Formats: C-alpha cells, structure tokens, sequence
C-alpha cells in the first residue's frame, strides 16, 4: 500500500537516484596510482598565475601582456599600474583563479599577489606598492598611497614581493559578475652602473589563499 | 563548506551531451558515438584535466510527432559491432545492453560503467595510432566509450527527438590544466584558428 | 510515499530483478550427479588443442591442416613454420582458445604452446624453436632465431617440447580483433637409418595458462 | 509488490512529503543571529495597541480615531465610550489583536484592556470603568454601570488602568465573524485649578493574555 506524491516520475535533472548497471558481469580496468590527482578546484585556485596586467591593444596578442615596464626614462609621478582586485574584471579575469571564479556565481576569502623584479643583478629601484580599500577610491600619486596600507619594496634587495588582501564585504560572499585597488609608484628613479639596461620588467602574479571559497556554480558565454 | 567546488560537484552535473533526432516513414534508426567533446561548455570543464575516471549515467529524454510509440535504445559497449540497419543482428545481441521505452513511461535511464582498456580517459593524449602520415593524433586515438543507438520498433510517418542527457558518476580527475582561452573548432583537436 | 524515478518500468534487458514464478506447487526434477561440470570458461581455455598451422589451400578441408612436415629434402635456411601469436588471427582463431576469445573483447595472460613431434623412433633431428616478442619483427634465419629467446630441441631425445609466452601488453589487456612470434628452424638435417621414412610430421598445440583471462562479452558474425 | 491506494498521484495542496532538493552541493548561506525573531503569532498578540474608539468620519482618516475627549462642558450623564469585546467587529478588528485574529476562524482566552490618561499633572477626575457580561446588555446610566463589575478610576493618582475580561462562553471557542461590552462614565466633573486645559485625552489599548489561542486558519478579502 504506497502513494505515489507529485514529484513521482519526474525527470529532475540534478537528481541523485541509483540506477541499474547496463553492464553487470563486466569489471572495470583496476585504478592504477596516477601522479597529480585533483580532489578539489580550490587546489588550482591556490596555484600562482601571472595577471596581464599591460592590457594594450598592441600587447594582448603575445606575452608582453604580463610584462610591467620599469624605466629610467619615464615620468615617475605616474601610476607604475594598477590592478582592481576584484577577480570578475580585467586583468584578473583570464587568471587561473578568474577563470575558475567564472563557474560560480559566489566568491570569498583571502587572495595573494606576489610581484617579481625581472631586471638585471646590477638594477636598483625602490617601488611602493599600495593597496585601498574598497569604496576608499584609487590613489593620484605617490604621496596618497604612502598614506595607505602599503610596502616600500627596494628591488635590488630583495627580487620578490608580496601581499595579501583578506575579505572584506559585509556578506560572506559577492557576486563574480568593489574588493579595491592594488597600485604600484616609483619612489626613486631607475638607478644602473655603466653597460646595464637602464629599463626592466616586472611581472605581476596572482592565487587563493587556504581561505578561498566559491559557491552556486554556473555556466554561460564567457567562452564560446 | 567547499563540497560545491568537489570534482564530483563540478564535472558530475547532468547535461545534454548530444541529440539524436531521426524520422520513419535502413532509415528507422540512428546512431551516435558517445563523447564529452561535442559541446563546447562540457568539453572544457574536462579538459581542466589531462585524466578522467568515471562512470555514466545515460538519461533519455524523448520527444515524439507524426497509439504509443515504442522505442529501443540500445548501448555497443568500445570495439563491439554499431547497427548498419533498423533490423540488423547487432539489435538483437545479448553483449549490448538494451533498454525498451514506450511512450509516457518515465523516461529511460542506465549506468555504463568505466569501460576503457587504460585506467583513465585522455582528455589529452601526445602520441598517434601509428607511424604513418594519415595517423590519427590526440584524444580521438584512445577513449572509445561505446556508441548509443536509437530504433523504431513500432510498424510506421513520425519525427523522433532523443536529449541524451549525462552525468559522470565516482568522479577522479588528474593533472590539472590550463582553462581553454579560444574558441573550440573541431572534436578531439587542440586547434583554434577560424 | 513513493516516488518512482527516470528507469521506472524500463525492460533494461541487462536487468536482474526478481520476478515470479509461473508454476509454484510444481517441485522440479532432482539434480543427479553428471560428470564433467563446468563452472567458467577458463576451464576449457587450459586444454591443448591443435594448431592449423598448414593453412594451405591443398590441406584446409582436411586432417592435413594440423600437422608440419619435417623432411630430408628441404631447403635448410627456410623457416619451418611461424605462428602469430595473437590469438585473434590465424592460425590461433579456429583453436578452442582463439573460438572463447572470440565471445570477448579483451584478453590476458599467459599462452602455452606445445609442439608434439611423430617420426618414428629411429628418427633424429634438432630443431630451433624461438620466440620473438611484439614489434620485434619475425626472424629472416636460423641464426638471427637463435640471437633471441629459444630452445634447441633434440627431437631424438624429447618427443614434446613446449613453450609459456607471458603477458607482455602496455595495458593489462589487449583487444581480442602484437603478441610477438614463434618460429621455427631446422639446427640438423633430418637423421635416420635405412629403412626409415625420410620425413616426419610434427603437431602444434595452444593453451591458457591458470593466469588467462577474458573480459567484455561480445556476439558478432564471426560465425554465421 | 505493492498496491498504489485511491491516494497516489494527488496534488493534496496541504500535503506534507519529501521532495528533492533541486541544488545538491549548495550550501545556503549561514544563518547569523537576528534580533526579534518570532516562533508564533500568539507573541505579536501579548502587545499592547491602540484601539481606535472614536470611529467618526472627522476622525477616522487621522490620529484622533485613537484619542477619547475627557472635558468640563459635557452631559455628565451620557457615556463617555463603549467598546464591544468582540475582536471580529469596530473598534476592535483594525487592533494588531482583531488583524491577526482576522486569519482564523475561531478564538479564546482572556483579553487585557488598559486605559491611559493623557491630561495634565494638575488635573484631577474620577472614571467609572464597567464591564457588562455578554447578554446583559449595555448600561444606560453611571448607576447601572456601579452595580456591575466596574473600577472607580481616579486619573489624577493612577494615569493608567486595566482590566482583564476572561473567557465566557459555553464552547471553548467561538468565531471571529457577544463577549460583552466595556463602558465608561464619569463620576466626577473634570477638576482643574486656573492656566490648566479644562478638557485632556485618554486612549485605550488591547492586548492577549498568555491563555490566548487561535484556531482553524483562513484567508479572505477583509484586505483587497
């Protein structure tokens, strides 16, 4: 003696009911140890990715993208770059971490940047790199971004940096479609002996800390 | 908490991975060797893997025009024989497994387990069917996952639509890739060009 | 309260369901002992049965096709016989095991071949059997034969000589539509006294080792 | 084997089943501490509100229709109000009590009544408060109201007042389409000494008692 209830024959496409083997008698091939098993996509999130930070239409065809020119020839009242934190919009879209964001609607926890000089053992330089917070509107100059949350980062000394921005937003996720800016600002010119480039580059990385979290997956046109 | 970026969470969703139509009036059949590289939105959340592993569950979905049709669909597992004609022994074979359909029935459903000779599927496979010019490169040389087919067995003027929807089940994955940056030309290649 | 999922009511006809009797009351006829029951086909895989090495024109509608001919008047550089040692192809498809193999799609495991010689007990010869694994490629002499894996079989001494070709694929099966080579050479010229016929015949024999397997059924039009 | 029942396959509007969830792997949102949360109507009932007694059609589309005249220059004989104790009729149904009664069919329990005197710290007045039990009907007179259940309320000790009325009636319910009436009276003049408003204010409120039940749920259109 059963009833049947209204969802009863009903095709639910995300259902998860046991159904019969097609192939009962037949064992599979045995599950040999293969290398790299992914358990989790918030493993990848965690790997460093280099951000193409030079969006220009002369350099996205190639890898120059990722490139930040350092010069001594050069105005250094200027932004060096900036980067918007949030992983929904250029440049963080294409990253690994973009990239997997963009198959769920819903992020979270904390991202590491990390900067590496590319320039000559015989280069020197100091650079500030600044992060504002969201709302708080990006830095004009140098000065501005000294007020803030920021490293003073000498590249002869040390060839890498880095930075962590936590989360911040008064729910526990935001939608992956402000987090703040990221801005670097020379604090001293390009300083070369003789028979050196007097210019470099720097490359701009980005990953999820052990903190990262991504929810209500879903899928749409941003590829083709 | 993060069960929803789990490998299983994250390729073991169902999906329309082809669709079977064919009209009746030889002809009263269709066939369709099953492969995740068809759609294009399918295709790269496997390929952020070199290595699959899983079994599948096959949903058919099933739409008629012109009493109840009856429809068989039957599964050729990798290396077995795929139907010439709609009344070819390969229909009535005891080694492919059939389910019988009519209409109005809830729709159909099966499990294929992992089939393949080798432990995993290639998403990704650097190396040939052979040492000649006209070999076959890529994941097109392995990963034969058997063929679906689709028959009338009802006497007689009808146009017949099947949905084969596909969920991955006991999902591991390996080797994780890059995402796929450019549009998909072709199924198997890594090509890219317009 | 039930609901009744997508295969509800399918006829899958690879299904296992219970299902009812058509004549309960009916008790039926005891099971009486009968010799020879067979529980899996492995069984009949591990019996010796003759290879149609002889696949001539001449000798295929008849006895003739098993047997190898060993003689005084021959040329002594040419092979005596080789076998393919893949058991979808001929001469090993017409064998028991090469006919259960055919019921499958994969094989494993290990072949023993055995090689009966009938000459008359007056009768002596060395033959050089070897094998060749797959992608090798078949040995053009008696001496490229005797650089690889081999046995010197003095007929006079042994009447049977056998060899066990062990699994040797990449994969832990192999499809059932190389293994490698046997052949066989002349070492000696056929030796006897007066009296005696000048030429022999020899038998081929193929068997499963208790390592063979066979995996994914299939039917096919292999026969009609 | 089983047998499906004349049940199965209803849509039963007020059923109670099971039912797929139409997104395994997500994770709503957590679910943080909120002020104020309510378990069952019968807390929103246990609050005091403002009954609009002076229903006159100056009155009734402004905050007057709550506030009862209390003066010098009146007929000391005639009632100063009276409100039914009926929560399905005026002035009572537009209370939070009479609203949330609206949505079912059948009430019971005790009603507390509270009276609050709005003059002036130097003025003085004594109000008869009488209760009349259901089918007794209204007293015409201060008299007739003293010989029932009445208080003698002096506004210038006591700037508040209550009364209880419990549950009369022969069923344990009854429905929300007499309980009695609550009349007023003065039993004095208004008193005041010079530069003091010769007339003040009093409002009435409603509220359930902790016996308070509602019973057999409905809706219907008393809202458009």
């Amino acid at each position: 003696p059963v009833m049947l209830t209204p969802g009863s024959g009903q095709f639910l496409t995300t259902d998860d009911t046991q159904s019969p083997s097609a192939f009962p008698y037949f064992h599979p091939t045995k599950e040999i140890f293969i290398p790299g098993q992914v358990r989790n996509l918030i493993e990848m999130c965690q790997v460093d990715t280099l951000i193409p930070v030079n969006n220009t239409q002369e350099n996205v065809r190639s890898v120059n993208m990722y490139t930040v020119d350092l010069r001594t020839q050069v105005d250094l009242a200027k932004e060096v770059f900036s980067i918007p934190v949030d992983i929904a919009s250029q440049p963080l879209a294409t990253t690994l971490i973009g990239e997997l964001a963009s198959y769920y609607t819903h992020w979270t926890g904390s991202l590491r940047f990390s900067f590496m000089f590319c320039g000559s053992a015989s280069s020197t330089l100091k650079l500030l790199i600044a992060y504002t917070p969201p709302g708080v509107g990006k830095p004009k100059s140098r000065r501005e971004a000294m007020l803030g949350t920021h490293l003073v980062w000498d590249v002869g000394l040390q060839s890498t940096a880095s930075l962590v921005v936590p989360w911040v937003s008064a729910s526990h996720f935001r939608f992956t479609t402000s987090a703040g800016y990221i801005t670097c600002w020379y604090q001293t010119n390009f300083v070369v002996p003789d028979s050196t480039p007097d210019n470099a580059k720097m490359v701009c990385m980005v990953s999820a800390c052990k903190d990262f979290c991504l929810r209500l997956a879903r899928d749409t046109n941003l590829h083709t | 908490t993060r069960d929803e970026t789990s490998i299983e969470s994250f390729l073991g969703r169902s999906g329309c991975i082809a669709m079977i139509e064919f009209n009746t009036s030889g002809k009263g059949f269709k066939t369709w060797k099953v492969s995740l590289q068809e759609m294009a939105q399918i295709r790269r959340k496997y390929e952020l893997f070199t290595y699959t592993r899983f079994d599948s569950e096959i949903t058919i979905v099933t739409a008629a025009a012109a009493g109840h049709i009856v429809l068989q669909f039957m599964y050729v597992p990798p290396g077995a024989p795929v139907p010439e004609k709609r009344d070819d022994y390969t229909w009535q074979s005891g080694t492919n497994a059939s389910v019988f359909w009519q209409e109005g029935q809830p729709y159909p459903r099966f499990t294929i387990p992992f089939m393949s000779i080798a432990s995993a599927y290639y998403m990704f496979y650097d190396g040939y069917d052979g040492d000649s010019a006209a070999s076959k490169y890529g994941s097109v040389v392995t990963n034969d996952m058997g063929t679906i087919c689709v028959r009338i067995v009802t006497s007689n003027d009808s146009n017949i639509v099947c949905r084969i929807y596909h969920k991955a089940k006991h999902i591991k994955a390996w080797c994780p890739r890059p995402p796929r940056a450019v549009a998909y030309q072709h199924t198997h290649s890594t090509n890219y060009i317009p």
